[PDB]
């Protein structure tokens, strides 16, 4: 998931996003 | 805005960023 | 013996320390 | 809320496991 | 929908975030 | 100026970039 | 509470929140 | 030491407690 | 070329930044 | 103390030093 | 003082501690 | 530059300094 994602490879500021309430 | 190399608690401060007031779900596998 | 004040990012710091793999939810407006 | 109970008010990491998911 | 305050440490944690590779300045001063 | 803009007032992480190289 | 896995500042951080006003020593093997 | 085990293998917030003044 | 406030966790942040392995002691109530 | 002399007043990372082992 | 790893956003928090009001500025390779 | 060398090697603060403004 996310918090993998952005640890093992790159994430964006738009994909984080996505985990607003 | 710039990609993003975020473990742990990093990952957290930049979710409180983006989300503001929104507020926000923090979800690891486990 | 008392307790302080966590506000901001220091409140979902402590939230990622004390659920970690569980996952939190931060929702301030709540 | 967490900002009531925590920021504004104080709170033990206890209390803090109730946002827990 | 509304923005925070962002100060000191934080301020410059935002603008590693936003910016990154990019670098940036802080200069409080100006 | 930065701190006027973001700490005394508010920004959004839009404004933030015209603070980046 | 979970297990934790600190680095650097990151057990610092940790210290201070579960110790509070009781403060703490930071001891790294030399 | 604690610094050492946190950093490489895993430590409990109660370890931790035992480093408060 | 003045100083600035540093309080709580950012305290402890510059604490181990120019003690690191020498260790150190937060001790607020002293 | 430390409190008192670096956040309630001001303190240069000098005098941080003093609270070293 | 001693020396220093940092690494990512540490070493940001660490431009702003020792640069205080003077500011920095933070660049990275590209 | 400064911020590889503090990441794969070590850096001071006195070396840090040279990029205060
Ligand atoms: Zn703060
Ligand atoms: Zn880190």
């Amino acid at each position: 998931g996310i918090v993998e994602q952005c640890c093992t490879s790159i994430c964006s500021l738009y994909q984080l996003e996505n985990y607003c309430n | 805005f710039v990609n993003q190399h975020l473990c742990g608690s990093h990952l957290v401060e930049a979710l409180y960023l983006v989300c503001g007031e929104r507020g926000f779900f923090y979800t690891p596998k486990t």
